[PDB]
């Protein structure tokens, strides 16, 4: 480990293992069915994905 | 006490004698003794030990199994004169994976636990269903002899005989793997069968002693001739070749003259009991360098375990023939089996390879549990059979309770 500036791990240590946030990020589906028009296997599927 | 003297094992193969301080805990020798196994191997001109990646450097038995890190060599049960292995072994920490949609999830973790169906054991299943096909044909032929002994048996089951063996000899010329041969191998041991009662079913006349010489006769010898040409699946065809030649003495004693089956009946006996003795005499002469002991070996264990197994068979059969709860004096043939039993169970515990031994043991509570079911059918009772089922049930009852408690 390097202190200068570009090394971004200095002054962190491990603690144990848990929950973290991916990578990734997810962008909203375009035209959302309202409430009363969700069609209920392909509501929970995404809902739970 | 102080100390204890075992062989360390390091990578690829070098054995190291070392003396290590029987007290303090495994886990502070370790280091050290990588330094000193280096060391060695370095002077030898040999490569060193090294890590991979994310890992730890452990002292195992030479099962592989690690030692408790904070124990005592003296707490452990090594003693001086014993081995142990210096390994590394790898970091097993990775992320856990997640799949909550329940029909995928389920095909998903189904698919890599369990094995599919493949073409190669579909051939196999088809060898095996072949093979229990013709040993019914061959059955009903053979059944119908007993009531007409034409030519019929006969010429249907030679033409059978020759075209599963023509089939088997194209298969072992083309075999190049052992899935192959196990399939050559089912299609040639289903062959004998039929050849068999096929000869045999040749001698008109009402069914007996003349005709049984020669079933027994061909079956002896295809069974040695297969074994001397193929040179696989030893301990079936010698285990054959023994009932075989055994049955066609007697066979033939009883054809030419023969007081009485008692008579033979011990006669079999008898040749079974010096066989056993000389058993181990038999597969020892009947059985880059380092390789010629490995084969002798286990070939020799392979003649034994069979023929171990196939004189059980004859003396089971012999002994349930022998007793009997009508003839004479009803007790002498019973205390015999006793004492032929006794001898089976106290020499069966000579044997250290465990077939060997389990096969014995077993051939023993067989012939005792056949002779209690024997006089129970026959000379019928209440009482009787009161008192074999107490007899039967507590008998093996008792065999496990010695062992377990």
């Amino acid at each position: 480990r390097k202190p200068d500036g570009k090394d971004l791990n200095f002054g962190v240590v491990r603690v144990g293992v848990g929950m973290t946030r991916p990578e990734v990020t997810w962008g909203e589906p375009q035209n959302m069915p309202t409430d009363i028009e969700l069609e209920p296997v392909t509501g929970k599927a995404l809902q739970e994905f | 006490p102080q100390a204890v003297v075992v062989g360390v094992m390091a990578g690829e193969g070098v054995q190291i004698g070392v003396l290590l301080d029987a007290n303090a805990p495994v886990s502070v020798m370790t280091d050290p003794l990588l330094k000193v196994v280096n060391s060695r191997l370095r002077e030898l001109g040999e490569a060193p030990l090294e890590a991979t990646g994310r890992g730890r450097w452990a002292l195992c038995l030479v099962d592989g199994a690690p030692l408790r890190a904070t124990q005592s060599l003296t707490e452990q049960d090594v003693y001086d004169g014993d081995r142990l292995w210096i390994r590394f072994i790898a970091d097993t920490e990775r992320r856990s994976q997640v799949i909550e949609h329940i029909s995928t999830a389920v095909a998903s973790d189904l698919s890599k636990r369990f094995a599919r169906i493949d073409p190669i054991v579909a051939v196999q299943v088809g060898a095996s269903m072949v093979a229990t096909g013709v040993v019914l044909a061959t059955g009903v032929l053979g059944w119908w002899r007993w009531h007409h002994n034409t030519w019929l048996t006969t010429i249907y089951t030679a033409v059978i005989g020759v075209l599963v063996l023509a089939v088997a000899m194209l298969l072992l010329m083309r075999a190049k793997t052992d899935a192959d041969r196990r399939v050559a191998d089912i299609m040639l041991m289903s062959a004998i069968m039929p050849v068999t009662v096929a000869a045999a079913a040749a001698p008109p006349g009402p069914v007996g002693s003349p005709q049984a010489v020669l079933g027994f006769g061909v079956l002896t010898v295809a069974a040695a001739l297969a074994l001397r040409f193929t040179g696989r699946r030893l301990g079936i065809y010698t285990t054959i070749v023994i009932i075989g030649a055994l049955t066609m003495l007697a066979a033939l004693a009883r054809m030419v003259a023969a007081t009485s089956a008692v008579t033979l009946l011990s006669s079999l006996l008898l040749i079974c009991v010096v066989a056993y003795h000389a058993a181990p005499a038999l597969s020892r002469r009947l059985a880059s360098s380092v390789r010629d002991v490995l084969l002798q070996a286990e070939r020799a264990r392979s003649f034994l375990s069979g023929l171990l197994t196939g004189l059980g068979v004859m003396v089971v059969v012999c002994m349930t023939s022998l007793c009997d709860p009508h003839t004479g004096q009803r007790w002498l043939p019973l205390i015999l089996a006793g004492f032929t039993s006794g001898f089976l169970l106290l020499r069966g515990r000579s044997y250290v390879d465990r077939w060997q031994s389990i096969t014995l043991a077993g051939t023993a509570v067989i012939i005792a549990a056949a002779v209690c079911v024997r006089y129970a059918l026959e000379l019928s009772s209440p009482l009787a059979v009161s008192i074999v089922a107490a007899i039967l049930v507590l008998l093996p009852a008792a065999g496990m309770a010695a062992a377990a408690h």
